RNA sequence: ACCGGCGGACGGCUCAGUAACACGUCGGUAACCUACCCUCGGGAGGGGGAUAACCCCGGGAAACUGGGGCUAAUCCCCCAUAGGCCUGGGGUACUGGAAGGUCCCCAGGCCGAAAGGGAGCCGUAAGGCUCCGCCCGAGGAUGGGCCGGCGGCCGAUUAGGUAGUUGGUGGGGUAACGGCCCACCAAGCCGAAGAUCGGUACGGGCCGUGAGAGCGGGAGCCCGGAGAUGGACACUGAGACACGGGUCC
């Protein structure tokens, strides 16, 4: 990138959490900017021909694409490069298939399938807080999008809550917070998706991180920094995890 | 040559059925597409307008082959989704 | 010194194009771009050129030419002497491209011996 | 006042607005402790520190030393021979890229 | 075919220069920019103008290029409102380890938007109903800029080097911090633990060899850097001082 943006990506170098044959071909498809960041999502096309191989060749992928055959957190997308992330509802509804995009047990995307009461709803890292003009208070999530609310409400929502949205409409229905006893689902690192209950929190100085404590169902004890952690439920998980 | 049925898949959002078979024929050299898709044909019940054999290949010291079929459920689609030069090479079209 | 005049009657769209010299040509070297000059005074049968009634005492001015290599004449140099500038727009240049600049050779103000063509309209 | 270091602040007050306790300065980064050297400018030291580095052919240690320029607060104002923390902060002229917070020890 | 929009700054090639924050690695930006993309909150009122294409006449050996007539737009220009930026005085609503930051109320100024446009159906018509679009604000994402600590060649038959040089105060300039550049005040800064100068060379993941410890290389594939006959300098643009764009020697 002597004088500008870089708009190729070649097979060698792309992310590590893909399923994808790295000798196969030469080239890659470079994903849009979007909604997640680069190291936790995966491009539309790879979904549509890779993981389910409704198709073959990326050309007949695009005619299944924009004939608007598949949903993303309810949505008609159409952009084959448009990235997938962690948390998100994949629905087929003329096939009637519904997954969830989760990580691996050694950091990579698989597709978890669920139930179609389950497929409305999705959970939100209030990963930032702040003040907006006219004395509001927006929220913006760990995917990237943003809410509002009034400043009555200004307590009831803190950093590392998770909030279940209904998705297309977006409209809260519950809260869940980060304390002691809450149920996690860690996302990233060397103990990626493991689960388990809060125990302890530390902080040090200096900006360092913040690190939890976590005993999981057979009652083993582990460390994870916090930001990895994702609240998941209250004493048990309000969504199906594998 | 015997053939034998190993995977039908039903694919709603292309339209279309997917075949793959093996042909089972020792002494005997590679079956051509007409015979293969005669006998598919005969075997599924299926209009042999609307049938395209994407492939039949064979092995090194094997006395079987294996193929590949799609089957479409309407001619306008098939025309729409396959690439011309496999519809060519099926006698399905005339080349230009 | 003689010229190829190209007379445009404004009011029609259509030109009439003759070759002057002699000591009428004489009379237009000297002038810069936009003076205007009788037409009857230089000496010319307007209206059997054009095939129209015109009115009387109509002159006309002088708008652009082209000397006897090619180049043109660009109004807003003063004189009568041949340059090479840096242009970016204007008479004596098509840029074809957003931002293009080019060194172009381009003539003066002043009409001169060089000049070969000589474009004026006419004013009523 | 706190800013994050978890120690004690100087006992008088200053008007540099260069200082992290009493005027604009931020403090974000790395923090060592050394000894200085030297202060002959105004408002600038000379901080060194020490460690030891493996040679691994020869399977032995060898002494080195980090030589760092440092801003000094009048409401500090350390000397040659003490031990002094410094923390890092956004450029501050052509070589000086820390600032003096606290003398943990005076000469 | 022409006007208009987007792209042509990626990709492809080579290793001349460079011993340096160039590269590897851990961190920082509360000191910064970002067209295309995602979410949320709002807006689209009133006027004006030229010209290509097209017709008439051409100039020049050509490369190129002149005058006159006529016309449209998601082309161009104004007015309003929204909005942005600077400084002074108050209140403490937010994030964060920590506010020259964000939010609210007064006051003086400067800058200052938009295309309800296009396509299809139901409409007798009236008007809907989808699809693609235009502008402003908050955040993200993508791609970068800048900074710090540590790590990796040879020479003493090169021993002293530096004078905007090292730091301070006050400014200018930049997207942004900074001797980056000025005015003024001081005498600092580096060095036998090898400065300065000279030689040689793009850095790394890696590759060859050996029981190992080691010794030698770093063209081909990936990541980073630099260059377009040599040396200097600009226009447009979100992004260049631009390999198939411009100017001088
Ligand atoms: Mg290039
Ligand atoms: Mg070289
Ligand atoms: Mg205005
Ligand atoms: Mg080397
Ligand atoms: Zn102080």
């Amino acid at each position: 990138a002597r004088k500008g943006p870089k708009r190729h990506l070649k097979r060698l170098a792309a992310p590590t959490s893909w399923y994808i044959e790295r000798k196969a071909y030469k080239w890659a498809v470079r994903p849009r900017p979007g909604p997640h960041n680069m190291r936790t999502s995966i491009p539309l096309l790879y979904i549509v021909r890779d993981y389910l191989g409704y198709a073959k060749t990326a050309r007949e992928a695009r005619k299944i694409l924009n004939e608007g055959k598949f949903l993303v957190d309810g949505r008609v997308r159409k952009d084959y490069k448009f990235p997938v992330g962690i948390m998100d509802v994949v629905s087929i509804p003329e096939t009637g298939e519904h997954y969830r995009v989760l990580p691996n047990r050694i950091g990579k995307l698989i597709l978890h399938p669920i139930s179609e009461e389950e497929a409305n709803i999705k959970p939100l890292r209030i990963r930032n807080k702040r003040m907006v003009k006219g004395a509001k208070i927006q929220l913006n999530f760990h995917d990237g999008t943003n809410h509002l609310i009034p400043l009555s409400e200004k307590d009831n929502y803190f950093t590392s809550y998770t909030v279940l949205m209904k998705v297309p409409e977006r409209e809260i229905l519950e809260v869940l917070p980060f304390e002691k006893g809450a149920y996690v689902f860690v996302t990233q690192g060397k103990n990626v998706a493991r689960k388990g209950r809060i125990v302890e929190i530390k902080k040090f100085p200096m900006g360092w991180p913040d690190v939890v404590t976590i005993e999981d169902e057979e009652g083993e004890l582990f460390d994870t920094l916090k930001e990895y952690a994702f609240v998941v439920g209250r004493d048990k998980p309000r969504i199906s995890l594998p | 040559m015997e053939i034998k049925i190993t995977e039908v898949k039903e694919n709603k959002l292309i339209g279309r059925k997917e075949i793959y078979f093996e042909i089972y024929h020792p002494g005997e050299p590679t079956p051509s597409r007409k015979d293969v898709k005669g006998k598919l044909v005969a075997m599924l019940d299926l209009n042999p307008e609307t049938t395209v054999i994407q492939y039949i290949r064979s092995y090194f010291g094997s006395y079987k082959s294996k193929g590949y079929a799609k089957y479409y459920y309407d001619k306008d689609r098939m025309l729409y989704i396959e690439p011309e030069y496999i519809l060519i090479r099926d006698g399905i079209i005339e080349k230009k | 010194a003689t010229f190829k005049l190209v007379i445009s009657d404004p009011k029609t769209g259509i030109a009439k194009q003759i070759e002057i010299t002699g000591p009428e040509a004489e009379k237009l070297i000297g002038k810069r771009i936009g003076d205007q000059i009788p037409v009857k005074e230089l000496g010319i049968n307007l209206n059997e050129l054009f095939g129209k009634e015109f009115p009387e005492d109509v002159k006309m001015e002088i708008r652009g030419g082209t000397d006897k290599d090619g180049f043109p004449m660009r109004p807003d140099i003063h004189g009568p002497r041949r340059v090479r500038i840096l242009l970016s727009k204007g008479p004596g240049f098509r840029p074809k491209e957003k931002g293009e600049r080019r060194k172009k050779t381009v003539r003066g103000n002043t009409i001169s011996p060089e000049i070969v063509q000589v474009n004026v309209k006419l004013v009523y | 006042r706190d800013i994050g270091l978890r120690i004690q602040p100087p006992a008088e007050k200053c008007d540099d607005p260069k200082c992290p306790w009493h005027g604009h300065l931020k403090i974000h980064g790395r923090v060592f402790e050394g000894i200085v050297v030297s202060d002959k400018p105004r408002k600038t030291v000379t901080v060194e520190r020490q460690y030891y580095h493996y040679l691994k052919k020869y399977e032995r240690y060898e002494l080195r030393r980090s030589r760092i320029h440092a801003h000094n607060p009048p409401c500090i104002n350390a000397k040659v021979g003490d031990r002094v923390l410094i923390a890092e902060t956004r450029p501050l002229s052509k070589t000086k890229h820390f600032v003096v917070v606290a003398v943990l020890e005076r000469a």
